[PDB]
């Protein structure tokens, strides 16, 4: 049947009862969504060595032994590993990091040795070392003798098993840097899998999976919830569902008596979740994945960036052709460009342009905001530049977008970034984009060949670009029929995109104020031109004249060279 | 040797080493995983699991399981080393030949050939687990000696080893018969010339080996009757007082060192002789229950280089001093205080011997199970060296014992009266019989399927001459 199982028959094949009821394991591939690529990689690394070993023997190679798997907490790493272990239908020995590190002296090593030996005995086997960072942490932080002993025992076992064995070790850790570096060489956890925050489709799939048993009301717009939920890992979505259910219970508490031990089934029949409950849960949700760098997924095309056609085609030639057409580059033996740096007034749409470029080649996107760089400079952040670039390598192809790079490039961090960039593999298609507002202040060492040598100026939007930006920003906002924005666009000469968004914000704020006043007095479904006129009257350019003059002078000077 | 050493030991050790002893366990209620796959609580229990023992009231870990623990702890297969031998007996004798540049010990000693401090600590593996007496008569007659005479006794015990299921990979020593050496027993003690005793025991051991037995221990009685009208004895040996005084421990250690256990996993090939010592003193009540003990490996190697001697305090062993040809380093005996903390106390003046013992468990075979006794005997012909009592082996005793049955028949009765240890030894000393004649005698007396062998024996000329002389003698 299914899940290696061989109405009663359908239930048995999954096509006292408490033990299985609370042990609802065997979470197969149908209990995971939004991680199709990572799941495919894990399946390739695991099932093939165990299911069909004859292939590798026929070719005459040794399949990988260790499979490291890291990502933000709450992304389902342990769930994915358990699903793989159950689906492969092969012996597998659990090891929970804290559990092994929570025993009398001289017994943690005993448990590790017993695990490895037993997994060896019943090959094929899958040893799942969970929270490996808690038993083999970074050398400097844990100077305890017992920790060193356990790390050495684990290293000895890992090295000593790679001999005609069908044992595959799968590990889970929050970050690639926490683990001791000694566990990332040949014959060890060499192949690594990075897991990032899901995209809109991933969140929709997660909601579909979790909201299958809940008695939802017919008035649910799960697509809207998926669109609104940004930066939510699977755990946060489960928390959202739980909060919605609790809100429904609280609403229904009026028709129920706390003191009564029994609860009428008729009331329970009316426990229907509503969109309002989900919105309230969003209100009470506390996502935290974005607090640290994570491999995101962007889906912006060449329509959310107005004008700048020359810049768009230049970026295409610089980025897409290598990735899309490597054969021509190999024929001509030309190494593709390794980076590019954007300079210009703030708010001109550099981040959106970089996200669009990343989307074009269908590659993952990593963002490193300036505050994170400063935090790493002060050395009070969990992540690190080496960690960022290691995750970029693992999730290749990727676009790493350093933001507010002026602050660090007025030293340790700059030198470390230079070392990482130099050490990067040229052939591998990983690009580094930079955003800044003080091109002169940027350290010249960065702009050397083999680094962010490409310089791209991002000018202020023109009339057509301003009109396109206005049309884009008002896509989600209702507007009065027959409303023209050309007048606003022409009247907004010299304004940046941020200023246009601010004007839209002010106009909509006035409209909502009018609606609130009218409702309180008791009508305002549309936005009249008066709102925009007043907002423009209460708006001003955010770019100083002197800065614009110096930027244009710098651009001309660079062009002369 | 590029691998395991090559040497032959008893069959029991081989069969034990064949097994694994893994104790299976079922799905605990604490497991969170599918049917297949085991986390930390469903894994098979190793045979040396300390918790399992102390939970089952087993105090030591059945040496073979200790060997399994040591092999698992190290010796990775196919790589990582070239098989460093896991077991090695202690040796405290100072290396007379070190020569970093210094001369022999008497006039020079470096820091490389200086016996480091010795840390006594109670042993954890007992080589032989269960000492088992085939028939209670074996010890009943031994005690009867003291009953009649009143003086103490002492005797070696012959037998053979076998498996013992009740303990993980455990061994039992089954004793078939007891042999008494010539001793000058007294009221408070006993005395026996060592040289003559060993000279006699050499040939007695040769004959016993010819019979298939082997020397597996010494048993002596420490019994003193109380004033009660019926049979009651004071319990001088219990937790309050000593279990085995220093002298008995010394003698047991000497004997153990003189009967090495040949093993395949040591540099020298031997380790921790299987030689149980039993003592009879009486439990807290008036019974005459027996006990068993075995000195730890350190005490075995601590007395080869002298370094221990008896003390007026029964439970403490005095320590000797340094001198040429004998270097005695500081001795620390490590106990655990009531707060669960290990404490090292220097004991040069004297230390308790309870750190130089491991206890066994005596017993008797179930009285309704299979009887594989070699000898249906121990009530008949007088035992060997009971000259002091009226007992005296001689021709007229044989005439009174095995003449009426021999002259008529009753091959069942003849067999039951012919499978006696001491009778066989005495008729062997008679030398009336030829070598192969005595071989067939023993094969008829100490074996099943004995019809044709006994018929051959009687048909022989030697037996005819023996019965003729028996008839001639009064
Ligand atoms: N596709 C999915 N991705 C992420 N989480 C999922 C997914 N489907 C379901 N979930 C739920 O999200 C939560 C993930 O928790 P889980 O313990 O697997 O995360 P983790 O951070 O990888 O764990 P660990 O503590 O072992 O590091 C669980 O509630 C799981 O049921
Ligand atoms: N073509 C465009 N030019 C300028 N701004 C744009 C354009 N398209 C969209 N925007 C808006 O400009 C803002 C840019 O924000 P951000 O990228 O943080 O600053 P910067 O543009 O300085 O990098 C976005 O909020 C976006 O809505
Ligand atoms: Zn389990
Ligand atoms: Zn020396």
């Amino acid at each position: 049947g299914k899940k290696r199982k061989d109405r009663v028959v359908r239930n048995n094949l999954r096509i006292n009862r408490e033990d299985e009821e609370n042990n609802m394991n065997e979470v197969g591939y149908d209990d995971i969504g939004g991680c199709r690529k990572q799941m495919a990689q894990i399946r390739e690394m695991v099932e093939l060595p165990l299911r069909h070993p004859q292939l590798f023997k026929a070719i005459g190679i040794k399949p990988p032994r260790g499979v490291l798997m890291y990502g933000p907490p709450g992304t389902g790493k342990t769930l994915m590993a358990r699903a793989v272990a159950n689906e492969t239908g092969a012996f597998f020995f659990l090891i929970n990091g804290p559990e092994v590190m929570s025993k009398m002296a001289g017994e943690s090593e005993s448990n590790l040795r017993k695990a490895f030996e037993e997994a060896e005995k019943n090959a094929p086997a899958i040893i799942f070392i969970d929270e490996i960072d808690s038993i083999a942490p970074k050398r400097d932080k844990t100077n305890g003798e017992v920790e060193r002993r356990v790390v050495s025992q684990l290293l000895t076992l890992m090295d000593g098993m790679k001999a005609r064995s069908n044992v595959v070790v799968i590990a889970a850790t929050n970050r690639p840097n926490s683990i001791d570096p000694a566990l990332r060489r040949f014959g060890r956890f060499d192949r690594e899998v990075d897991i990032g925050i899901p995209d809109a489709t991933g969140r929709l799939e997660v909601l579909r999976i979790h909201t299958k048993n809940m008695k939802l009301a017919d008035d649910v717009d799960l697509e809207a919830l998926a669109a609104e939920t940004h930066g939510y890992v699977g755990a946060d979505i489960a928390s959202l569902c739980s909060e919605a259910a609790m809100q429904q219970i609280r609403e229904k508490m009026d028709l129920i008596d706390l003191d009564e031990d029994e609860i009428d089934a008729e009331v329970l029949d009316s426990l229907g979740v509503t969109m309002d409950n989900f919105r309230f849960a969003l209100g009470n949700s506390n996502p935290s994945a974005l607090r640290e760098t994570v491999v995101e997924s962007v889906n912006v095309t060449w329509d959310d960036v107005g004008g700048l056609d020359e810049i768009k085609e230049e970026l295409k030639e610089t980025v897409e052709y290598p990735v899309l057409h490597p054969d021509q580059y190999t024929k001509f033996g030309l190494s593709p460009s390794k980076g590019v740096l954007f300079y210009g007034p703030p708010g001109t749409g550099k981040t959106l342009l970089a996200k669009a470029v990343a989307t074009e080649v269908s590659a993952n996107f990593i963002s490193v905001k300036g505050p994170e760089l400063l935090s790493m400079w002060y050395g009070e952040s969990e992540s690190n530049i080496r960690d960022i670039f290691d995750k970029a390598r693992a999730a290749a192809p990727t676009v790493v977008f350093l933001d507010e790079l002026d602050s660090i490039a007025k030293d340790r961090v700059v030198n470390q970034l230079l070392t990482e960039m130099d050490g990067m593999n040229a052939k591998k298609n990983v690009f580094v984009i930079g955003a800044t507002n003080r091109p002169d202040q940027i350290d010249p060492a960065i702009l050397r060949p083999g680094r962010l040598d490409q310089l791209i100026y991002v000018p202020l939007p023109d009339e057509n670009a301003r009109l396109s930006i206005l049309n884009a920003q008002l896509r989600k906002t209702p507007l009065e029929p027959g409303l023209e924005l050309t007048a606003i666009a022409k009247a907004t000469q010299g304004f940046s995109g941020a200023d246009l968004l601010y004007i839209v914000q002010r106009a909509a704020k006035y409209a909502i104020k009018d609606s609130i006043e009218a409702h309180r007095q008791h009508p305002v479904p549309y936005i009249t031109k008066e709102h925009f006129a007043e907002a423009m009257k209460t708006a001003k350019r955010s770019v100083s004249d002197a800065e614009l003059r110096r930027y244009e002078a710098y651009s001309q000077q660079m062009k002369a060279s | 040797r590029y691998g395991p050493l090559r040497i032959k030991e008893l069959a029991v050790d081989e069969e034990l080493e064949k097994e694994d002893g893994l104790i299976p366990r079922q799905k605990s209620k604490l497991c969170k995983h599918g049917d297949r796959g085991m986390c930390e609580y469903c894994s098979p229990l190793p045979p040396w699991d300390k918790e399992y023992h102390e939970k089952n009231k087993i105090k030591h870990i059945s040496f073979h399981s200790y060997l399994k623990k040591l092999n698992e702890n190290a010796n990775k297969k196919e790589n990582g080393s070239s098989y460093i031998s896991p077991l090695s007996e202690p040796d405290f004798r100072i290396n007379k030949r070190c020569h970093n540049g210094h001369e022999p010990w008497p006039r020079g000693i470096c820091s490389k050939c200086q016996p480091s401090a010795i840390t006594l600590q109670q042993q954890e593996f007992r080589m032989v687990d269960h000492v088992e007496f085939q028939k209670s008569e074996i010890i009943n007659e031994f005690i009867q000696a003291w009953r009649y005479t009143g003086m103490q006794r002492f005797g070696y015990m012959y037998g053979s080893y076998s498996k013992y299921d009740n303990t993980p990979l455990g061994i039992k020593a089954v004793v078939e018969a007891i042999y008494e050496p010539p001793q000058h027993d007294e009221q408070d003690g006993l005395t026996m010339d060592v040289e003559q005793v060993k000279n006699e025991m050499l040939q007695i051991d040769r004959q016993a080996q010819e019979m298939g037995l082997s020397r597996i221990g010494l048993i002596f009685t420490d019994l003193s009757d109380a004033g009660a009208g019926d049979g009651s004895v004071f319990c001088k040996r219990h937790k309050d007082s000593f279990f085995l005084s220093s002298l008995e421990v010394i003698m047991a250690a000497r004997h153990q060192t003189r009967h090495p256990n040949v093993s395949k996993y040591s540099e020298q090939g031997f380790f921790s002789s299987k030689f149980v010592t039993c003592v009879i003193s009486g439990n807290l009540e008036g019974e005459i229950d027996i006990s068993s003990y075995q000195v730890s490996t350190e005490a075995e190697a601590l007395v080869t280089a002298d370094m221990i001697s008896g003390s007026t305090f029964p439970s403490m062993a005095y320590i000797n001093d340094t001198t040429d040809e004998r270097y005695v380093p500081e001795i620390f005996y490590m106990k655990s205080n009531e707060y669960g903390i290990t404490v090292k106390e220097n004991a040069k003046p004297a230390f308790p011997v309870d750190y130089l013992l491991v206890t066994l468990t005596h017993g008797f075979p179930n009285t309704d199970t299979e009887t594989n006794s070699k000898f249906v005997s121990s009530t008949g012909f007088p035992w060997s060296n009971r000259q002091a009592m009226g007992q005296s082996q001689d021709y007229q005793e044989l005439k009174k014992y095995l003449f009426n049955v021999a002259s008529s028949g009753d091959f069942n009765l003849l067999h039951e009266k012919i499978s006696n240890f001491h009778l066989l030894l005495y008729i062997n000393s008679l030398q009336i019989l030829s070598p192969d004649e005595w071989k067939l005698l023993i094969e008829s007396a100490v074996k099943n399927e004995w019809e044709e062998s006994l018929l051959k024996l009687v048909s022989s000329a030697g037996w005819q001459t023996l019965v003729m002389i028996l008839q001639e003698s009064g």
